[PDB]
């Protein structure tokens, strides 16, 4: 079964030659059959032997494969793979469990050995050489792409789809996926309609050299499809195995941690906190760790979780997307995306690592932008959105960001905890406030600082600080102006980083220190805060900033 | 025709950048657009022997309810090879100017066999549960930059009659558009336009406001009286504002806020601090002086927003000598969303350049890479494409701008 299709040009990575590596000696049982095998595939037109006019070589090798004490080949394309040249591409990504409409029924063909079914270029064969040794010291190369060289993928799923382009068009209301060798089919006919019209594919590809296992022998639903169970009106969570144990090898906590992660998604609720604990200083991968009580408990608890299996449904064009939002931590949020309330398509969650400083709308805002990307690689198109958020506390937040933001049409969803803005900035002075000037310097070098204030009303303060630095001595200042305030505040500081709380008013930060001033702050019913260039007479800057420099 | 042979600047290799995920609604219209231009035999499938790819994607122009299709060659301009094409610096001063959309014309013309390997795109599939569906261009592309350049020939051609007829008017062509100009009263620039369109059907509001655009001066507050707050935001920004206008002096003023006294405490002014002030006016009452525009040099375009619907920018070459500076209010409709106000502000402000240096300006955008790659496009309603990078607009350069008259 080779097949009369158009071979794909093929050529050789710029500027370099074929393959040019020794090939390794053999027992009379791996020459022997070696020998068997490719009369084999020589007779059926596969390889074709070539002379000495011929420089390159590749590794053939021979394992029997498991489950037949019978003889199999393999050939080593390593080096040609690294001098062919490059295709487009072989997995625009793969298509979600979600992203599918239900249908009557799905059938899946094995295309399995129709690599070996497309003609390679004539040109390029020369390069597949290899060579059959004798016992004390037979060449061939290959007419059909060959299995494991670079092109061969991508060479023959374009073929498929020229293939296909013709049976497709008659049957439109038909659906072929593919990937890989495995060709999926499914429709909305009666089964008699849509076995006749399988049957009919069948004889189509079978038509050019195309082999396809006959419904004699070839799946059935439901079908594994990497983490899924799918059954054609709805899909699974193939529950997930947490192997009990003695005693733990760091390796295997990681691996662990990691198809727990993997779990957190469709389960959420999952944790892993105290068995991330448990890596902490680990000096080998193999040592054993002594499992804390805490840990315990929670891998337990998980075992409960990933008990019950998780069904969900597919995709319905005739309803609308909805995505709802939980946030279940400081940069945690979950979100379940569905068309029919509690019949979800997709859930998921993220955790994120506070960087610099954010705060929870600017992290709720991106929150939405990444589901609305995956929906959109889903389901060509995005949610409406159901936030746990008040238009009013948006509204505030975003006309006064710096950043450019936004949020597609969405609707508040009062399912508490809400986000909401843990503190926000006096616009102007406030009237009838203590107005503390607070100022800090540190010697860059010996890392010896001092911060502190003098305010209006005549209160001071300075306090010496060991191995600091700058920023720390500034921010410092204003740690300890917020501390000894009271309830309403003004603040007036020649810090850069001050410039950035104002323009930001962050709730979440890297930094414990600024963490620190966000739970003063947030503690101040009324704060106003305010910057002056730094080393100017800006009195205030001329005394407590004054008495901290020498 | 008898193609002439363009090529890659020497070194370079074709464009292998992704395509972004489109919405179904707008693959659709790619893929009716593509069958067409198949048939047209404007375009040809290709196989994954080609690994080159520039992204696609759709957009709609005001007054067309009808899709229309946009590639994104800003990295195969990068690559393709210089050729010289002439700038005035007329309509920078015509009392208007239209703009016109010729990319058209480049589907007559063919495209040398060797360089279109080069144009691969790609329509992607929703889920990917279809393998892409991947064409390359047979004929000059729209948005190429050397599609202007090779139809430039034919182009002064056909133009040259209305050219000869009319000297009083100024036409530029940039890419896919033609900027008119004219100081003819509105009837007859109108009038004159619709004629050249004819002119050019023949072969096979909306009005532009060049003048206008003067630089805003910057101005600052005056009140009755003065507090230690009023004076320290003011302070602020005189010293930063120095780095422009070095006859800026905040001496006097500072004296008035030397002592720890209350932000709300108000103080009157030393009649030697009100002088300072009142020269400070005069100083700022203009551009500084010596800034010229060099060609060599990139233009840069930076954009802070302001809140309310508004939003601030400043055209330079060097940081602190702006060409251009400005103000924008949001388009009337886009009152919820600040990605549809920033690109309208983006396109603008582009256009600008255009017409006065006959450039894009790189921008450097003050909005999260993510948020700004999700959503341009559903806004966008140029042929062209500037560059950009994303940046955290500093609180002082933001203060200063708001002032501006
Ligand atoms: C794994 C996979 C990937 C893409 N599409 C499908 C499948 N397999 C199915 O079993 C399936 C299930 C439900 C709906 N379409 C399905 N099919 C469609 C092709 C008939």
């Amino acid at each position: 079964p080779i097949s009369p299709i158009e071979t794909v040009p093929v050529k050789l990575k710029p500027g370099m030659d074929g393959p040019k590596v020794k090939q390794w000696p053999l027992t009379e049982e791996k020459i022997k059959a070696l020998v068997e095998i490719c009369t084999e595939m020589e007779k059926e037109g596969k390889i074709s032997k070539i002379g000495p006019e011929n420089p390159y070589n590749t590794p053939v090798f021979a394992i029997k494969k498991k489950d037949s004490t019978k003889w199999r080949k393999l050939v080593d394309f390593r080096e040609l793979n690294k001098r062919t040249q490059d295709f487009w591409e072989v997995q625009l990504g793969i298509p979600h469990p979600a992203g599918l409409k239900k249908k009557k029924s799905v059938t899946v063909l094995d295309v399995g050995d129709a690599y070996f079914s497309v003609p390679l270029d004539e040109d390029f064969r020369k390069y597949t050489a290899f060579t059959i040794p004798s016992i004390n010291n037979i060449r061939y190369q290959y007419n059909v792409l060959p299995q494991g060289w670079k092109g061969s993928p991508a060479i023959f799923q374009s073929s498929m789809t020229k293939i296909l382009e013709p049976f497709r068009k008659q049957n439109p209301d038909i659906v072929i996926c593919q990937y890989m060798d495995d060709l999926y089919v499914g429709s909305d006919l009666e089964i008699g309609q849509h076995r006749t019209k399988i049957e009919e594919l069948r004889q189509h590809l079978l038509r050019w050299g195309l082999t396809t296992p006959d419904k004699k022998h070839q799946k059935e639903p439901p079908f594994l499809w990497m983490g899924y169970e799918l059954h054609p009106d709805k899909w699974t969570v193939q529950p997930i195995v947490l192997p009990e144990k003695d005693s733990w090898t760091v390796n295997d906590i990681q691996k662990l941690v990691g198809k727990l992660n993997w779990a957190s998604q469709i389960y959420p609720g999952i944790k892993v906190r105290q068995l991330c604990k448990l890596l902490r200083g680990t000096k080998a991968l193999t040592e054993v760790i002594p499992l804390t009580e805490e840990a315990e408990l929670e891998l337990a608890e998980n075992r409960e979780i990933l008990k019950e299996p998780v069904h969900g449904v597919y995709y319905d064009p005739s309803k609308d997307l909805i995505a709802e939002i939980q946030k279940q931590g400081q940069g945690q949020w979950t979100y379940q995306i569905y068309q029919e309330p509690f019949k979800n398509l997709k859930t998921g969650k993220y955790a994120r690592m506070r960087g610099a400083h954010t705060n929870d709308v600017k992290q709720l805002t991106e929150a939405v932008q990444k589901i609305t990307t995956e929906s959109i690689v889903i389901w060509g198109k995005t949610p409406k959105f159901k936030l746990p958020i008040q238009k009013e506390t948006w509204e505030t937040w975003w006309t006064e960001y710096w950043q450019a933001t936004w949020i597609p049409e969405w609707e508040f969803v009062n399912t508490p905890p809400l986000v909401k803005l843990w503190y926000q900035l006096e616009k102007e002075p406030i009237v009838g406030a203590e107005t503390f000037y607070v100022d800090g310097a540190a010697n860059r070098e010996t890392k010896l600082g001092k911060a502190g204030y003098v305010t209006n009303r005549g209160r001071q303060k300075v306090v010496t600080l060991t191995d600091t630095t700058n920023q720390k001595t500034e921010l410092q200042a204003i740690y300890l102006a917020l501390q000894d305030s009271g309830l309403e505040v003004n603040i007036v500081t020649d810090s850069q980083y001050a410039l950035g709380i104002i323009q930001a008013q962050p709730d979440q930060s890297e930094s414990e220190l600024v963490n620190q001033i966000i739970e003063q702050l947030i503690k101040k019913e009324k704060v106003y805060l305010a910057w002056v260039p730094a080393h100017k007479g800006i009195g205030g800057n001329e005394q407590v900033d004054k008495l901290v420099s020498a | 025709i008898e193609t002439v042979p363009v090529k890659l600047k020497p070194g370079m290799d074709g464009p292998k950048v992704k395509q972004w995920p489109l919405t179904e609604e707008k693959i659709k219209a790619l893929v009716e657009i593509c069958t067409e231009m198949e048939k047209e035999g404007k375009i040809s499938k290709i196989g994954p022997e080609n690994p080159y790819n520039t992204p696609v994607f759709a957009i709609k122009k005001k007054d067309s309810t009808k899709w229309r299709k946009l590639v994104d060659f800003r990295e195969l301009n990068k690559r393709t090879q210089d050729f010289g094409i002439p700038h005035p610096a007329g309509l920078k001063k015509k009392k208007s100017v239209t703009v016109l959309d010729v990319g058209d014309a480049y589907f007559s013309v063919p495209l040398d066999e060797d360089f279109r390997k080069y144009t691969a795109f790609t329509i992607p599939s929703i889920n990917n549960e279809t393998p892409g569906i991947r064409y390359q261009y047979n004929v000059l592309p729209q948005g190429w930059k050397g599609s202007p350049a090779i139809f430039q020939s034919s182009m002064t051609k056909i133009l040259e009659p209305f050219r000869k007829q009319n000297p009083d008017i100024v036409i530029c062509q940039y890419m896919d558009d033609l900027y008119v100009g004219s100081d003819l009263e509105i009837g007859q620039h109108r009038t004159k336009i619709e004629e050249l369109r004819q002119h050019l059907l023949r072969w096979g509001g909306y009005e532009l406001h060049p003048d206008k655009w003067t630089v805003q001066p910057i101005v600052l507050p005056e009140k009755d009286s003065w507090t230690v707050n009023d004076i320290q935001k003011l302070v602020g920004k005189l010293n930063w504002a120095s780095q422009i206008y070095p006859g800026i002096k905040v001496r006097q003023l500072c004296k008035l806020l030397r002592g720890t006294k209350a932000l709300t405490e108000v103080i009157p002014l030393t009649e030697e601090a009100e002088l300072e002030l009142a020269e400070n006016r005069e100083i700022l009452k203009e551009p500084v002086h010596g800034v010229y525009y060099d060609p060599s040099k990139d233009l840069i375009a930076e954009i802070q927003k302001q809140g309310q619907g508004q939003w601030t920018y400043q055209i330079y070459q060097e940081p602190f000598k702006n060409l251009k500076t400005g103000k924008y209010a949001r388009m009337r409709g886009a009152h919820t969303n600040d990605v549809k106000q920033l690109t309208e502000a983006v396109q603008k402000i582009t256009t600008e350049s255009i017409v006065i240096w006959g450039k894009t300006p790189k921008f450097k955008l003050p909005i999260q890479k993510e948020t700004w790659e999700t959503w341009w496009t559903e806004y966008w309603q140029a042929t062209w494409i500037p560059e950009w990078e994303f940046v955290n607009t500093p609180p002082l350069v933001k203060l200063w701008y708001q002032l501006e008259k």
